[PDB]
């Protein structure tokens, strides 16, 4: 058995994105390929934000991510501040 | 079911030897349960403008352009169009 | 405390 996630190139759980979006009936059906968009553009961010938030940790001296890396780095990032808003520690 | 253990996978893709803390990784995995509603609401939205039953790709894509940023929503664009390519010719 | 702890 091969994943739609492992067909698309992806980490993220496409299956598991597919289920969410029918759950919340935000329209009576879902297409096949609209979990897989979903799971890629989320993946897409988590990417962004992750590499920003461990710039931030190395350039503090830290080897792991902790609350305010990801608060500074988002914090400094005009389009990651606009979509995601304030960090609150 | 959270995506924490899929976060966790990209961390290391993108840093090899740097780690994330309980908290930090609770603050991922709320931002793309915020995004994953928010592009859900917009797609809903469409559908709805469309008279469209079925939420497809079409209306993720839309979605996308519309809630993201411009730079992010370009290159989310191309990392959602590029994941369907190669699903569709999988 | 659990927050502080690596994931």
């Amino acid at each position: 058995a091969t994943s739609r996630s492992s067909k698309a190139g992806l980490q993220f759980p496409v299956g598991r994105i597919a289920r969410f979006l029918k759950a919340g009936k935000y329209a009576e059906r879902v297409g096949a390929g609209a979990p897989v968009y979903l799971a890629a553009v989320l993946e897409y961010l988590a990417a962004e934000v992750l590499e920003l938030a461990g710039n931030a940790a190395r350039d503090n001296k830290k080897t792991r991510i902790v609350p305010r890396h990801i608060q500074l780095a988002v914090r400094n990032d005009e389009e990651l501040s606009k979509l995601l808003g304030d960090v609150t520690i | 079911e959270t995506y924490k253990i899929y976060i966790f996978k990209v961390l290391k893709q993108v840093h090899p030897d740097i780690g994330i803390s309980s908290k930090a990784m609770g603050i991922m995995n709320s931002f793309i349960n915020d995004i994953f509603e928010k592009l859900a609401q917009e797609s809903s939205k469409l559908a709805r403008y469309n008279k469209k039953p079925t939420i497809t790709s079409r209306e993720i894509q839309t979605a996308v352009r519309l809630v993201l940023p411009g730079e992010l929503a370009k290159h989310a664009v191309s990392e959602g169009t590029k994941a369907v390519t190669k699903f569709t010719s999988s | 405390d659990a927050d502080e702890e690596d994931f």
